[PDB]
């Protein structure tokens, strides 16, 4: 509150110094990019052969250009409210191609490998994120255990798993999923599992929901389970397997992952995951419990050591006093007569997908929705090495 | 008028074409950025006081025929020559810049980026020989310094 003279000068457009300490790395870049040029003389020298005019040409790349429209698009394939993703084809070479177009904001939280689907780049308008896959055919595994509701044995077996050694080696890649959620895991041409990832696509449950003569009708346990399947989703995400580290405070880990894999299991038994709830919020509730409320019927066929997976699932995510320790242990369970934890990949599968042609949307709810609360209504190739 | 030299880096290397490579991709590849390369120095100057020729450029890089954005095309060789000019669509900019607008470019004391920036241009035209020592009289002395 005395006074002040700077002075001369402002600031005016004074934030394109933007302009200036930003071209710093288009040269530091420019720098260590013609030195990668230098990767010339990879000459193996146990070589006295030709020789014979020139051992290669280049063309030899280019980032050349890019944007949508390259794309031509096939079906809606499924859906989140990030966005849809869908089944495409390249305009400008052309190929099978899986679009999750995703949403940029608004949106929150700002490899060598055959054990989860691939991508390959990411390219965006304006308004969205457009994800560009590997387009795995054989369905998620929810629309498969919805066509029917798996009868199992050595088929939950299998889909189980596999399903851990990805995971495994995800988590032995060092990463939690924190979705094992049937849409959400992927079955491909031989009807194996690769499993994808949520993009990242967040949002999440808290904190309580709190409402606070008779009649009847329900007339049976899986009749009134019934009720589920409703609307697609078209709001979500449900909290199919969501081990019960997640609320409140911080938490989780792998076992959050076993647990949603265990719940999973239970399901695919069952025909349903083990919180099954009738409204979105009578889970939590259950899932806060378990113990009494892990919850089998009377429908009587189980394993003693199957039944005693899940349950281990879904018990504690407890550390301290245990190991788990898992996905091995998770190999050594008792439920487990083989496998190989080898041979696993190529064995003839449960589900061997047969289509028609290579376009085949006929295992998914191709569908429509066309639901985006967003849309008014109204690219790059800064990569490095090549493919492949 | 006007002023120089601070500095950024040493010394020229990058601006030849690397080997087994089209020329015109390369070529291509390069003219792209210089046009983007002022765009962004422009725009702390912007106002405060081409859009064709700088389309021109974008339509003579976004014409497919001139420009193997795809693949390993190759280029035309009059796309050696729709280059040879598309070029030229560039210096005009810099000089006027430099002639008259770098005044304000010097307050923001930025400038030693931009010393790199037109230096840079340069290196790779002469290298490349795609300009004539004729053409060169507005800029001549300040090159003179190297
Ligand atoms: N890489 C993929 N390949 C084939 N299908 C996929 C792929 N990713 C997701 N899907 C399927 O398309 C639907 C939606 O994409 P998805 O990633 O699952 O949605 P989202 O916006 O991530 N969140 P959510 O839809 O709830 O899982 C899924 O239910 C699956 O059927």
């Amino acid at each position: 509150k005395a006074a002040a003279v700077k002075l001369k000068i402002e600031n005016f457009y004074q934030s394109s110094v933007k302009y200036a300490i930003e071209r710093n790395e288009r040269r530091v870049e420019l720098e260590t990019e013609l030195t990668s040029h230098n990767w010339s003389e990879e000459r193996k020298s146990r070589q006295l052969s030709s020789l014979g005019k020139k051992e290669s040409q280049f063309l030899r790349l280019r980032r050349t250009r890019l944007s949508l429209e390259d794309f031509h698009t096939v079906k809606v394939i499924g859906k989140g409210a990030f966005g849809e993703v869908r089944l495409v084809q390249k305009k400008d070479t052309g190929k099978i191609y899986a679009m999750k177009t995703l949403l940029k904001s608004e949106m929150y939280k700002k490899s060598d490998s055959p054990w989860v689907v691939s991508l390959y780049y990411s390219f965006q308008d304006a308004q969205y994120l457009y994800l560009i896959m590997e387009f795995l055919p054989g369905g998620d595994l929810m629309t498969m255990l919805i066509r029917w509701q798996l009868f199992t044995e050595d088929v939950t077996r299998f889909y189980m798993a596999e399903c851990i050694l990805a995971i495994e080696t995800i988590h032995k890649l060092g990463f939690i999923h924190r979705a094992i959620k049937p849409d959400n895991i992927l079955i491909d041409i031989r009807g194996h599992i690769k499993l994808s990832d949520f993009g990242l696509s967040t949002g999440f449950h808290k904190t309580h929901d709190s409402n606070y003569l008779t009649m009847s009708n329900r007339q049976q346990i899986q009749t009134w389970r019934k009720s589920r399947r409703l609307m697609a989703y078209s709001t979500v995400g449900t909290p199919d397997y969501i081990a019960p580290e997640i609320f409140l405070y911080q938490g989780y880990g792998q076992e959050c992952d076993w647990w949603s894999l265990g719940a999973i299991m239970y399901e695919c038994l069952i025909g349903w995951p083990p919180f099954c709830s009738e409204t979105p919020q009578e889970t939590y509730r259950k899932i806060m419990n378990f113990e009494q409320t892990l919850q089998f019927p009377d429908d009587i066929h189980i394993s003693y050591e199957a039944e005693d997976l899940i349950r281990r699932l879904l018990t504690h995510a407890d550390q301290r006093l245990g190991r788990h320790g898992g996905a091995d242990e998770i190999k050594s369970h008792p439920f487990f007569r083989g496998v190989d934890w080898n041979t696993i990949r190529q064995v003839e599968a449960p589900y061997i997908p047969k289509l028609s042609s290579i376009t085949d949307t006929r295992f998914f709810p191709t569908d429509e929705l066309e639901n985006v609360p967003d849309s008014p209504a109204m690219i790059g190739y800064e990569y490095s090495r090549f493919d492949y | 008028f006007v002023r120089t030299a601070l500095v950024k880096g040493s010394f020229k290397t990058i601006v030849q074409l690397p080997k087994y490579v089209d020329l015109g991709e390369w070529i291509a590849l390069n003219v792209f950025e210089f046009f983007t390369n002022l765009n962004q120095f422009y725009g702390v100057v912007a106002e405060y006081v081409i859009d064709l020729a700088l389309t021109w450029i974008n339509n003579k890089v976004n014409d497919k025929n001139l420009f193997p954005t795809k693949n390993g095309l190759p280029f035309p060789q009059q796309f050696s020559r729709d280059v040879q000019r598309i070029m030229v669509q560039m210096f005009r900019i810099f000089a006027h810049i430099y002639h008259h607008h770098f005044d304000k470019i010097v307050h923001l004391s930025l400038e030693a980026h931009w010393n790199s920036f037109f230096s840079h241009f340069i290196s790779f035209a002469k290298e490349f020989k795609i300009i004539d020592r004729k053409e060169m009289a507005p800029l001549l002395p300040l090159i003179e310094s190297f």
